[PDB]
């Protein structure tokens, strides 16, 4: 995790890296199901998001 | 988009490749079927694959 | 302090040698066999890669050298002061033990002996790795050339286990 | 022909260096060292562990 291998013309010896990481990071969209499953009973917009179905066909 | 798959099937080499590709973890039993541990193998990364002939001897 | 001293206390081929004021710890009389014997079971215990003899040097006299060894053999353990009566030996003291490793055995475990001239100028002859310097002793016949001189500060043989790796609490 | 052999193979799958376990193939043990089972003690920590994002499977 967070090693890269770089081949290309612009080194002349192919090696692992170690890349740091980012400041600021870029948002991760990641859905962690175990801690959403262990909240209480959720229950969505039943009629947004059908509204939402027939609106967006084009 | 929040889905996710359990793939069950007692012949995994007759279960489209496509799928099957795309689980990241495995829960192996007993396999008397040589191509099935073949593909097993084949799908479970280098870590395992030493551990992997365990597989037809699974209580 | 304790996890300054794990990266030198992992290596099994590696010489340690201590310099102990008796009056500094607590109950020396009554506890120093006990944690020379627990501390020999764990870094020298191997017969083959535990290959460097520990060196206990204690500030007393001559004459309380026998009692030390005394009590060493009544316990079952095997040591070398290079004393015999009130003479110092170069050659007993800087000897190799000899080890028979299918028998799992060595002639000697330990060098007990005391603070002198004599003896400090055998150890500049035979340069250690580490110096533990217990209770605070001068040190200063002693050629520290390449010998790391890691000062051990204690108050009693369960905080110098402690220090040592030997115990998981204080 | 009166030698007794008794080998096993093993292959390294990490380390367990202080109270924590790091994985990886590093460290290569020197000959003669001994071997001491596993104890259910740090079995434990390899593992269990502790933490929210925890799921028992037997």
């Amino acid at each position: 995790a967070g090693e890269c291998l770089v081949v290309g013309d612009s080194t002349p010896i192919p090696s692992i890296v170690k890349l740091e990481l980012p400041n600021p990071e870029p948002r991760s969209q990641s859905i962690k199901f175990h801690k959403k499953w262990s909240e209480s009973w959720r229950t969505p917009s039943f009629e947004e998001v059908i509204m939402r179905w027939r609106k967006e066909n084009g | 988009y929040g889905l996710s798959l359990m793939v069950v099937s007692q012949r995994p080499s007759e279960v489209s490749d496509t799928i099957l590709s795309q689980c990241n973890n495995f829960i192996n039993l007993r396999l008397t079927n040589i191509n099935d541990q073949n593909y097993i193998k084949n799908l479970l990364p280098d870590n395992s694959r030493s551990i992997s002939e365990i597989l037809p001897t699974l209580g | 302090r304790k996890n300054q001293l794990v990266p030198s206390l992992n290596i099994n081929s590696r010489s340690r040698y201590f310099i102990i004021d008796p009056d500094t710890i607590d109950n020396f009389d009554d506890e120093f066999i006990l944690f020379v014997k627990d501390y020999l079971d764990k870094y020298n215990s191997k017969i083959k890669l535990h290959t460097e003899t520990p060196c206990f040097i204690l500030k007393t006299d001559v004459n309380n050298l026998s009692e030390y060894h005394k009590r060493f053999v009544s316990r079952n353990i095997q040591i070398i002061t290079g004393y015999i009566g009130d003479t110092f030996y170069f050659k007993e003291f800087n000897k190799e033990p000899k080890r028979i490793i299918k028998d799992n055995w060595v002639e000697f475990k330990a060098r007990i002996s005391c603070n002198s001239d004599e003896v400090i100028k055998c150890i500049n002859y035979k340069k250690c790795d580490d110096l533990y310097i217990v209770g605070g002793v001068d040190v200063s016949l002693l050629d520290t050339a390449d010998v790391n001189i890691e000062n051990l500060e204690i108050n009693n043989f369960r905080e110098l286990k402690y220090l040592l790796s030997m115990l998981k609490e204080i | 022909k009166d030698e007794d052999i008794f080998i096993l193979t093993v292959q390294p799958v990490g380390i367990f260096k202080g109270e924590e376990f790091f994985q990886g193939n590093s460290m290569l043990p020197s000959p003669t060292e001994p071997v001491f089972l596993v104890e259910d003690d740090i079995l434990n920590k390899i593992f269990s562990n502790e933490k929210t994002k925890i799921f028992h499977l037997g």
